RNA sequence: ACAAACUCCUAGCCCAAUACCGGACUAAUCUAUUGAAACAUAGAAGCAAUAAUGUUAAUAUGAGUAACAAGAAGCCUUUCUCC
RNA sequence: GCCUAACGAGCCUGGUGAUAGCUGGUUGUCCGAGAAAGAAUUUUAGUUCAACCUUAAAAAUACCCCAAAAACCCUAAAUUCCA
RNA sequence: GAUUACCCCUUCUACCUUUUGCAUAAUGGUUUAACCAGAAAAAAUCUAACAAAGAGAACUUUAGCUAGAUACCCCGAAACCA
């Protein structure tokens, strides 16, 4: 009992599905393309987890530039909006520098504000003074 | 904040010269905040495939 | 073999509706299995390209390469065919829409070389194929301007979106 | 401050790998009954090629590249020019 | 040297699927677990045993491990062995 | 990876074989199609029959017997003999 394989056609066309705006040779010869195919998916999968700093890195930068206009660097932002317990994601908040730049420089102003009170407050050299900016809540 | 959109799209891309006066500055110190203004990343919108980058005058 | 071209003169179309634009004549017509070769044909056919018919008959009459005769002759009789089987009105009307050879079967020989070694030498055929139409020659398309550039690089500039920030 | 496959978070079908060794499924044939257009339970096998300076057929590239040939003029076989 | 364009021993057909501890190849998907050299050997390009390991099974203790304990002249880091 | 947008940006040392280690400047392949390479049932495990017995003859039996199912490639010398 002899078998051959009939549908060879379509075990064929399933890898060119995937090679077909290859340039050169690999969008034809199957050789060419199961390889390039295979470099094609690894390099998918390995973008998958680049992409996610990518994005933050990029999101850093514009709240960097958007910090810096109001005379604060990144650091200092950060830092202080997180010591006034304000959570915002680093997307959100690059968010809010491009679409509400009202919102944003308020932000930075809280900031600022709350920053002076940390070096007033450990240059000052005494235990008593809460500056308003400074005391923390537990939540109820 | 309401503008129509091709006014919208046009202010918010718009290349803006910047002079820096430059007598007894060390040229680092000047090449880097002048390369930084060059590249665009001073502006928010900024992203590395687009072609925001502001001009440099310096004197 | 495949013949194709030489049926699309077999079409017949539904008739016109009043006040229509008239379509013009397409005439088809092929050379099978001439003895030149392909890619020397293959300049023959680009140089005759979007002529009209007579500017066309005036090149290929007084080039060097024979493949001038071939493709001579095949002009000729798309013309009269033009004239005669289609009706086509003012024969010198036509232009020339589409020009192509194609690679006909080849034969295969023996070529000896020395110390008893043999290349394999193939015989060439090709064939020529024409299209053409019933009409004044379309106009050849001019050079940019810069008026034309800068109208492009403002549409550009102008259809950036901020990415990655909603 | 920025920085990982590490660790949180929101959902899951819930944690790497050469030699060797276990499992679950399935492509294409044929044969039993079904099935009727692509079939589903079994039983069977010449049972699945991106790699053997693989075999045959056909196509490219090198490449229109290397290399090949017909002494002159006329009235068309008649003179010339040479070996 | 030569014995029909390969002669330290012709060519052909058999023996012949000669025999290669030596190269070179060996085709669907997805999951479990996963290895580094102690012996002998015309043996060191290889095999066959042990040890580790994989797949099933039966069981009871396994690593870790404080005193206590293991040499006589001098002798460090540390081992062995156990609740 | 993406982008309004083909590029332009940013991130990535062809593939097999072979090795302690190969982007290697190690081997192999122009490309397409068709052909082209894992066979055995002693012992074992798994599923059933009947059981001090079991097998459609000869055998084996201190839970055994009988049946099924699970297994071990392809191409190459120089040679030697009629
Ligand atoms: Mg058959
Ligand atoms: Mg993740
Ligand atoms: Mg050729
Ligand atoms: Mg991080
Ligand atoms: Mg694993
Ligand atoms: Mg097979
Ligand atoms: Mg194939
Ligand atoms: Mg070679
Ligand atoms: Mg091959
Ligand atoms: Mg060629
Ligand atoms: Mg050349
Ligand atoms: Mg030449
Ligand atoms: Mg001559
Ligand atoms: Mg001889
Ligand atoms: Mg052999
Ligand atoms: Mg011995
Ligand atoms: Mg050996
Ligand atoms: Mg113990
Ligand atoms: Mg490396
Ligand atoms: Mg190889
Ligand atoms: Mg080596
Ligand atoms: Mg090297
Ligand atoms: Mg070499
Ligand atoms: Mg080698
Ligand atoms: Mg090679
Ligand atoms: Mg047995
Ligand atoms: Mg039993
Ligand atoms: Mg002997
Ligand atoms: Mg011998």
């Amino acid at each position: 009992l002899r078998s051959r394989v009939t549908d060879r056609y379509w075990r064929v066309q399933e890898v060119l599905k995937h090679a077909r705006h290859f340039r050169g040779r690999k969008n034809r010869c199957y050789r060419l393309a199961v390889r390039a195919v295979t470099r094609a998916f690894v390099k998918c999968t390995r973008a998958r987890r680049l992409k996610k700093r990518s994005l933050r890195t990029l999101w850093i930068n514009r709240i960097t530039a958007a910090s810096q206009e109001h005379g604060l660097k990144y650091p200092a932002f950060i830092i202080n909006l997180i010591k006034c317990q304000v959570e915002l994601n680093r997307k959100v908040l690059a968010d809010l520098a491009i679409y509400e730049p009202k919102t944003f420089k308020s932000l930075a102003a809280l900031a600022k504000r709350r920053r002076e009170e940390g070096f007033a407050a450990a240059l000052g050299d005494g235990k008593e003074p809460d500056g308003i900016f400074s005391r923390v809540v537990q939540h109820r | 904040s309401s503008f129509s959109k091709a006014p919208q799209q046009w202010a918010t891309f718009a290349r803006v010269w910047y002079l820096l006066d430059g007598k007894m500055q060390p040229p680092g110190k000047l090449a880097a905040m002048a390369s930084v203004k060059l590249q665009g990343l001073h502006k928010p919108v900024y992203h590395q495939l687009s072609d925001c980058g502001d001009h440099v005058v310096i004197m | 073999i495949s013949r194709k071209w030489e049926k699309k003169n077999k079409i017949v179309y539904p008739p016109q509706l009043p006040g229509e634009p008239r379509r013009p004549a397409e005439i088809y017509h092929c050379r099978r299995q001439i003895k030149y070769s392909k890619d020397k044909m293959w300049y023959l056919a680009k140089l005759i390209r979007g002529m009209s018919i007579d500017q066309a008959l005036a090149q290929l009459e007084f080039s060097d390469k024979k493949g001038a005769q071939i493709i001579k002759e095949v002009l000729l009789e798309a013309q009269d065919m033009a004239v005669r089987d289609h009706n086509v009105e003012f024969r010198s009307n036509l232009y020339v829409a589409e020009s192509t050879s194609g690679r006909g079967q080849y034969l295969k020989r023996i070529r000896y070389h020395g110390r008893g070694r043999f290349g394999i030498m193939e015989k060439v055929f090709c064939h020529y194929f024409v299209k053409l139409v019933e009409g004044p020659p379309p106009p050849r398309e001019a050079p940019k301007t810069a008026v034309a550039h800068a109208r492009e690089y403002i549409q550009e500039l102008r259809n950036r979106t901020i990415t990655h920030a909603l």
